[PDB]
RNA sequence: CUGCAUUAGCUAGUUGGUAAGGUAACGGCUUACCAAGGCAACGAUGCAUAGCCGACCUGAGAGGGUGAUCGGCCACACUGGA
RNA sequence: GUACCUAAUCAGAAAGCCACGGCUAACUACGUGCCAGCAGCCGCGGUAAUACGUAGGUGGCAAGCGUUAUCCGGAAUUAUUGGGCGUAAAGCGCGCGUAGGCGGUUUUUUAAGUCUGAUGUGAAAGCCCACGGCUCAACCGUGGAGGGUCAUUGGAAACUGGA
RNA sequence: GUAAACGAUGAGUGCUAAGUGUUAGGGGGCCCCUUAGUGCUGCAGCUAACGCAUUAAGCACUCCGCCUGGGGAGUA
RNA sequence: GUCGAAGGUGGGACAAAUGAUUGGGGUGAAGUCGUAACAAGGUAGCCGUAUCGGAAGGUGCGGCUGGAUCACCUCCUU
């Protein structure tokens, strides 16, 4: 029932087994001069197969706790 | 009352009748003390506003702490910030047992609100603070209704406000309505207290 | 500024300093060291009382203690009225509030409390001096 | 370079109004028309004229001054800027000299006033106040 | 017509013996009526001053757009380094000024707003830039007419 | 949701994977092996200061200051470990 | 045996503090004579002191009144609202150029920003509005309103962003 | 690696009366028009004033640098 | 037997206090010496730099006008 977070991102680093890091971009606006600024945030997600490259926009899922700082799990490629 | 001093010093400084007859501005309207004559300086606008609020606040014999709390509580009323403020302080207790005349001055109808000689809707307030509202009546203990005092002022006809019915065989007053600027004294601009308590 | 310069450098506020930095400052002897608390006075012993001459063009003969507070910062504090009781090893209380003409004084000596003593033959403001109604 | 033609075209409009010009030519583009077209809707000029030549065209303003020649056109400011986008809501719409002036807006509903906006229940970018 | 003299200064030009010493009198006009003005006067003495500054005041007066006591919407009048915001309030506000801009507003016959000087407190600039803020006030009807429209449609 | 660059590099169970152990529970939580990854000028690291909030004071507002009493959450019980 | 109520006696037991040169409401006489002293700023005091001390009077408050300490305001004096940089403080001595910020005209598309509706939540107490109960009020109680840059979901495509 | 390194005036961009010189060009009939500089005079507008004014210090948008009383001190 | 608080030993890091003595800074009364700056301030001043001198300062080189001025020529504006 209940579903989890989904995030879209770029994947900016894939040298680790099974995971990639995606880079989820948001734009914060300061509280006072009510500017947009850009705001980048990077995800840990698990990857089974390595079938993300560096590069490809993806998708991720939040999950359980996958490793010491690894919460999503890859759930398709958007594009490449 | 609280503020026990020479009430027709208290005129003379504030160019104003208190009691209303004007006994205290026939002889000497000018000022009290060693320079009271040949005194001819004039006010600053701080000076006038501080001026007529004081006429007002004791003409109402009230102290400064309650003067200033009826005025805020005024303020949050609909309407002219003045008049409300105006109307408020004439449904105290004090007043409209002034008014329906059961004491010939305001400092008698407080003391006779204080100690008790006065009942709202049957019931005794011993507060001359009291703020009376529309549609209240206002008696007298029946223990004190034979007192010199009270008999003695009811006599004497004064006249009655519109917004007050009374009936001096009963000795029975009835707030009827909230009162009008125009009911109320007209010696003081009440614009000129807003603005004094807004600096 | 334009707006990209306030967001990556905002706005930068003057900070204000306190007129009476000895009462700012309390002392905790267990751990020897100092620590912030806003007092309103402090106690203190009467290192020294005298007098000193005030900057032109005032000329007097102005009556002050040099005084060691509580938390061990000495201060040179006036001493308010006409004539004083005061002298070395006096213990004093110290409020805020410099003597225009008195260039290292920086704070006054309260009357009538601690060792100090009221004004003789006040009579008007005496709360200001520390003497009794005299009835 | 030229970084705001919204605002290049209302300073042309501020400026030959206080010359007192009588008309106005300026490079086209269809923000710039739709702003001329709410100007000549609501009065505070004469007529608007779209010349489609080459080089995206030209847009043709003229300027109406009253009776005792009294400019109708008090003051043109930007609001929304390149450097800091102004957006406001339907119930939070700003009133251009206690209504007096106009606010242009542009929103999902096309560039409107924000009489429109407050009409229609719509918020969006406040362009420009006009006044 | 009332008048209120804002300040009065005593000037000085230095001469080969002494000075010689002058009063300036600012003063602001008004029939509580919507017309208000101001003016200077330079005199030996003070009421001779103020008798000049109130004839040139006369001479020189505004029409002040109102909406039953209070302006018909906020602006800033500017002079130099003047500078006083105004903006309408609701009745049995009063007038929140200070200075030369209650003198002003008073006189000019408005009796609820709100105000601040936000620059150069001199009385006389500051004075000028109220004058300039009451002139370029507008009212409804007027802008209607320069837009060709009416109030209804203004308003819609 | 805080100040400092007159703090620019930090990290080696550190980052990921495999296996096992362990836990109410997932997890480098721990161990063995393989790899060299992970964070950082979008301020890491270091240093200083601080219980957080509902709220409280002030200001026309925007903001600024504060975190007593009362309620919620956290942390601690001479100091440290079990 | 407290609150509260009743009956009797007495104006009798119950007013102090600061200020009065301008800001700032309130002035005169004596003493002093750059001394003693005052002082928030400007300043006051050397024989005519409304500024020092006392006295009379007056002003503001009043069971409180003054002083000190600290915070916000006034301060648009860090200025988003809401300031500046020729001479008042302020344009790097000048290039070349990285990141970032910003970016000419038209067409199609996306919905991240942007706008709009619904649902959940934003405890209670508090602030604000109303009502009710203490003789009044504070206070207490009960309803209402408010407070998210909040989240989920459905819609629009003008502008900014992407293709 | 600093100067009163100055126009004591950051760069880019557009827009807003005019008159008159001069440097290097171009087009149409000594004249007119025109591009880029370099000077003087001068509206509107700006400015505390002095003054600036198509070579802005006017009207606007983008980005950068810089300021927040005088000394202490361009010092520790 | 592993882990393990406290403890011990060692070389470093950081902070505070304190120290013979020493350096300029600020304030202060009619102190002493001269008179640099403000007028062309009696040698125009100031800026950067170098060096010298009790002291302000002088001198050299380059720069600025935020410099007064009698005669001359060279132009520009009305
Ligand atoms: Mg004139
Ligand atoms: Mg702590
Ligand atoms: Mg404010
Ligand atoms: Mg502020
Ligand atoms: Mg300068
Ligand atoms: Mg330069
Ligand atoms: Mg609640
Ligand atoms: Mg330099
Ligand atoms: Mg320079
Ligand atoms: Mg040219
Ligand atoms: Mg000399
Ligand atoms: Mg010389
Ligand atoms: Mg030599």
């Amino acid at each position: 029932r209940n579903d989890r977070k989904v995030y879209v991102g770029k994947v900016v680093s894939d040298k680790m087994d099974k995971t990639i890091t995606v880079l989820v971009e948001t734009y914060k606006t300061h509280k006072l001069y009510g500017k947009r600024v850009k705001y980048s945030k990077k995800y840990k997600t698990h990857d089974e197969n390595n079938s993300a490259k560096l590069g490809d926009i993806v998708k991720i899922q939040e999950t359980r706790p996958l490793s010491a700082t690894k919460r999503f799990r890859l759930v398709e490629i958007v594009e490449e | 009352a609280r503020f026990r001093g020479s009430n027709w010093k208290k005129s003379r400084r504030l160019g104003i009748s208190l009691s209303g007859t004007g006994k205290e501005l026939e002889k000497r309207p000018y000022a009290p003390g060693q320079h009271g004559p040949n005194q001819r300086k004039k006010l600053s606008e701080y000076g006038l506003q501080l001026r007529e609020k004081q006429k007002l606040r004791y003409l109402y014999g009230m102290t400064e702490r309650q003067f200033r709390n009826t005025f805020d509580i005024a303020g949050k009323k609909f309407g002219v910030h003045g008049e409300n403020f105006m109307i408020l302080l004439a449904s105290r207790l004090d007043a409209v047992v002034y008014s329906l005349g059961l004491a010939r001055t305001r400092r008698q109808a407080r003391q006779l609100v204080n100690h008790g000689h006065i009942l709202v809707d049957g019931k005794r307030v011993d507060i001359p603070s009291y703020s009376v509202k529309p549609g209240q009546t206002i008696s007298v203990r029946e223990k004190s209704q034979k007192l010199n005092i009270i008999v003695e002022s009811v006599e004497i006809n004064n006249f009655v406000p519109e917004y007050l019915n009374f009936d001096a065989d009963s000795l029975t007053g009835t707030f009827v309505r909230l009162p009008e600027r125009s009911e109320l004294p007209a010696e003081i601009n009440e614009q000129l207290i807003v603005e004094y308590y807004s600096r | 500024p334009t707006i990209n310069q306030l967001v990556r450098k905002p706005r930068q506020s003057k900070i204000k300093k306190s007129d009476s930095p000895a009462l700012n400052k309390g002392f905790n002897s267990k751990k020897k060291k100092f620590t912030d608390l806003n007092s309103p006075q402090k106690r203190g012993v009467c290192t020294r009382v005298g007098t000193m001459t005030p900057k032109k063009p005032n000329s007097a003969l102005r009556k002050y203690a040099r005084v060691r507070l509580s938390n061990n910062i000495e201060i040179n504090a006036y001493i308010p009225g006409i004539g004083h009781n005061l002298q070395e090893h006096s213990v004093v209380l110290v409020r805020g509030g410099r003597v225009k003409d008195l260039p290292g004084v920086r704070y006054h000596i309260v009357r009538g409390a601690l060792d100090t003593s009221g004004v003789d033959g006040r009579r008007q403001g005496r709360s200001l001096y520390g003497t009794k109604k005299p009835k | 370079t030229m970084t705001d033609p919204i605002a290049d075209m209302l300073t042309r409009v501020r400026n030959a109004n206080m010359v007192r010009h009588e008309k106005l030519e300026l490079p086209a583009s269809n923000i710039k028309k739709e702003i001329a077209e709410i100007l000549k809707s609501e009065g505070f000029i004469k007529n608007v004229e779209y010349v489609e030549d080459d080089k995206q065209g030209v847009l043709r303003l003229f300027l109406k001054y009253g009776q005792n020649d009294e400019r109708v056109i008090t003051g043109l400011k930007r609001i929304s800027k390149p450097g800091l986008r102004v957006y406001a809501k339907a119930s939070e719409m700003p009133k251009v000299l206690n209504g007096l002036g106009i606010a242009l807006v542009s929103t999902s509903e096309g560039v409107i006033t924000d009489k429109e906006a407050r009409k229609r229940n719509v918020g969006g970018e406040i362009i420009a106040y006009v006044w | 017509f009332e008048e209120r003299v804002v300040t009065i200064n005593r000037v000085a030009k230095v001469v080969k013996g002494g000075r010689r010493f002058r009063f300036t009198a600012l003063v602001v006009v008004g029939d509580k009526n919507g017309r208000v003005g101001f003016g200077t006067g330079k005199a030996q003495e003070v009421p001779e001053a103020i008798k000049k500054a109130v004839e040139a005041a006369k001479k020189d007066l505004v029409v002040v757009p109102r909406v039953e006591g209070t302006t018909p919407h906020t602006i800033t009048g500017r002079y130099g380094s003047g500078s006083v915001f105004m903006k309408p309030a609701a009745p049995g506000t009063g007038v929140i000024a200070g200075g030369p801009v209650r003198a002003v507003l008073e006189l000019a016959g408005i009796t609820d707003i709100l105000s601040k000087s936000l620059g150069s407190n001199t009385p006389i600039n500051m004075v000028r830039a109220t004058i300039d803020g009451l002139q370029n006030l507008k009212n409804a009807e007027d802008v209607a007419k320069l837009r060709g429209k009416t109030v209804e449609e203004l308003y819609n």
